[PDB]
């Protein structure tokens, strides 16, 4: 894999540079670095090809370049239309054959956050004997597309299979992310409680909940 | 030159399939899997003109890339599939209306290769309880095959939040996704809140109730 | 019969211009590759020095004693089988014969200097190589003529 | 002085090899061929018909009457200027003088034969272009030295 980072955003009135970092005998010996963008549920589509390079349809926006060891992706003057992955590829002449990149989640910063507010989901009377007891943070209007629900119950990790889900698009143009986290069932009265927290840069919201009140 | 591929897979855990990749001189016809959630990774590259196929020393030993030079196209056998497997597989080769080289372009439409144990499932209504001033209340959807559900409120003037949650990627593949609603929790018994929550290819119609905790 | 006498083919001088010949030439990834490296090779071929005129088959030559400014032969690789080397200034310009169809080096966009490859039995069979990037002339037979010029040893 | 007489290097035959060298060459973009194109440029150089062993200045050419096989060349305008064009079976191996450090053609990855393009007002001033793909050997001055072989007239 090629060393490549996810988190790009900025205003649209400005220019951007992806970092793709591979062999010092791989990136700056040889020259064959291609990028492709992957726009939600469809296909990779060509951007770039041969560390320099686009085809007959991609627009002047996209400018590749290689800077020695590091190769970058310069998309100036930004569109609206460009919320998608951005991947970088040498087929590097040595023991593995093509090499792909991490992934650069491109998250145009334009549209306004809503403030958010996140609540545990107790399960009614109803779904305590079907035995399906479920605590849902749904945390709806939010950007950039970078979620992961941390559930830090007054300090208490566990982490083994943990069932969670990645935002779509919702009837009024907002994400929406999930974390189905599992919870032990023969211990509930002897064990303490479950919380929810989730890092965003400026969301502060716990929720410690009380099984006997 | 132009790439079409073949349709949806879903096979058993520890089988065989192989995938039809067709094209419209000198193509060099690749396949690179895409792990839902992660980066893609290549595995294939044959030359169809020459018929050798040098795999990505990972793969080879389950992945065996075929040429048909009679009608130019180029087959891809996943032998010994999991649920890991279970990913949008695409063939592609190397085009630039006259150029060849270190790419990939043009792309298929992506094979659907679901392997997991399942023929026709269908769930029940398992509501999320608006336990009480805002209720970001809704109806919350667990195991299923194959996806999607259509699950929506009151079935007709609620039906303005539509969600759908993609492909959960785990130690199965039973599909679940999440579809809310935000609409007045001042109305429990006049206006009886019944989500609907419905699988087609499994039939049958059900409904049920949403009460908070009790 | 008794000719004009001029500087032999084995005598080769940095900056000669070299044609070669390559009829019924095929596609390798496995004589000269141990993963994947291409090269067209051909089993009878022809080498001429442009500069002098005079020119020989590969199988006819005494590799051996295959000098370039009074210094034998190098030899970086050898993968597959011995393999004698010819480098060249620039980059290899070869085509398939009588058309404009012409072929591109493995190092297509580098400025890395590429180099002519023989195989030597030591009596009587010779095969020359000559970089390529994939089946831009077909697959094989595919009859070929390149040309290139002389660079200094290393 | 009466010396020994040979084939001009006006006349040019389909097959010759040609030895081109573009002292202190510049890269150009929008200048030569057509619109948004490369290529490297000289104003003094020296075209050789390595074959015969014939040479001259582009400068002192009278590129009206350079013929092949009988036949003046296929003068093609450009943008701006008229060029005329001296075609090659294959592509174009050229170099940075002395070392090692190859140059690539615009065309580097296709089946295209390139061509050599000289630009000439009518009397004593000629520039000589040849394809490149970007500054692979610098902004200039740069010496290179090119080689090809002339191609059929379409």
């Amino acid at each position: 894999a090629l060393t490549q980072p996810a988190s790009v955003s900025g205003s649209p009135g400005q220019s951007i540079t992806i970092s793709c970092t591979g062999t010092s005998s791989d990136i700056g010996d040889y020259n064959f670095v291609s990028w492709y963008q992957q726009h939600p549920g469809k296909a990779p589509k060509l951007m770039i090809f041969d560390v320099t390079n686009r085809p007959s349809g991609v627009s002047n926006r996209f400018s590749g370049s290689k800077s020695g060891n590091t190769a970058s992706l310069t998309i100036s003057g930004l569109q609206v239309e460009d919320e998608a992955d951005y991947y970088c590829s040498s087929y590097t002449s040595t023991n593995t054959p093509v090499v792909f990149g991490g992934g650069t989640k491109l998250t145009v910063l334009g549209q306004p956050k809503a403030a958010p507010s996140v609540t545990l989901f107790p399960p009614s009377s109803e779904e305590l004997q079907a035995n399906k007891a479920t605590l849902v943070c749904l945390i709806s209007d939010f950007y950039p597309g970078a979620v992961t629900v941390a559930w830090k119950a007054d300090s208490s990790p566990v982490k083994a299979g943990v069932e969670t889900t990645t935002p779509s698009k919702q009837s009024n143009n907002k994400y929406a992310a999930s974390s189905y986290l599992s919870l032990t069932p023969e211990q509930w009265k002897s064990h303490r409680s479950y919380s929810c927290q989730v890092t965003h840069e400026g969301s502060t919201v716990e929720k410690t909940v009380a099984p006997t009140e | 030159v132009q790439l079409v591929q073949s349709g949806a897979e879903v096979k058993k855990p520890g089988s065989s399939v192989k995938v039809s990749c067709k094209a419209s001189s000198s193509y060099v016809i690749s396949w690179v899997r895409q792990a839902p959630g992660q980066g893609l990774e290549w595995m294939g590259g044959i030359i169809p003109i020459i018929g050798t196929a040098n795999y990505a020393p990972k793969f080879q030993d389950t992945v065996t890339i075929t040429a048909d030079k009679s009608t130019n196209t180029v087959y891809m056998e996943m032998r010994s599939l999991r649920s890991e497997d279970t990913a949008v597989y695409y063939c592609a080769s190397n085009v630039q209306l006259q150029r060849r080289g270190n790419w990939f372009d043009p792309w298929g439409q992506g094979t659907l290769v679901t392997v997991s144990s399942a023929s026709t499932k269908g769930p029940s209504v398992f509501p999320l309880a608006p336990s009480s001033g805002t209720a970001a209340l809704g109806c919350l959807v667990k195991d299923y095959f194959p996806e999607p559900v259509t699950v929506s409120w009151n079935s007709g003037a609620l039906t303005s939040g539509v969600h759908t949650f993609p492909a959960v990627l785990q130690s199965s593949g039973l599909y679940s996704l999440s579809s809310v609603v935000t609409v007045p929790s001042s109305s429990l018994g006049t206006q009886t809140y019944i989500c609907n929550v419905n699988h087609k290819p499994s039939n049958t119609k059900v409904d049920k109730r949403v009460e908070p905790k009790s | 019969d008794k000719p004009a006498p001029a500087r032999p083919i084995t005598n080769w001088r940095s900056g000669d211009v070299v044609w070669v010949t390559l009829p019924s030439a095929e596609y390798a990834q496995s004589q000269s590759a141990m993963g994947s490296h291409p090269a067209y090779w051909s089993e009878e071929a022809t080498i001429i020095n442009v500069a002098t005129g005079q020119r020989a088959l590969v199988s006819s030559i005494k590799w051996d004693q295959v000098t370039l400014n009074g210094k034998v032969l190098h030899k970086e690789t050898h993968s597959g089988l011995v393999y004698y080397q010819l480098p060249l200034m620039g980059k290899i310009s070869f085509w398939q014969q009588g058309t404009t169809k012409a072929g591109y080096t493995y190092n297509y966009n580098t400025t890395d200097s590429d180099s002519l490859w023989v195989w030597w039995d030591g009596t009587s069979k010779g095969y020359l190589y000559v970089s390529t990037y994939t089946t831009m002339l077909g697959a094989g037979p595919v009859n070929i003529t390149g040309l290139g010029a002389i660079g200094p040893s290393p």
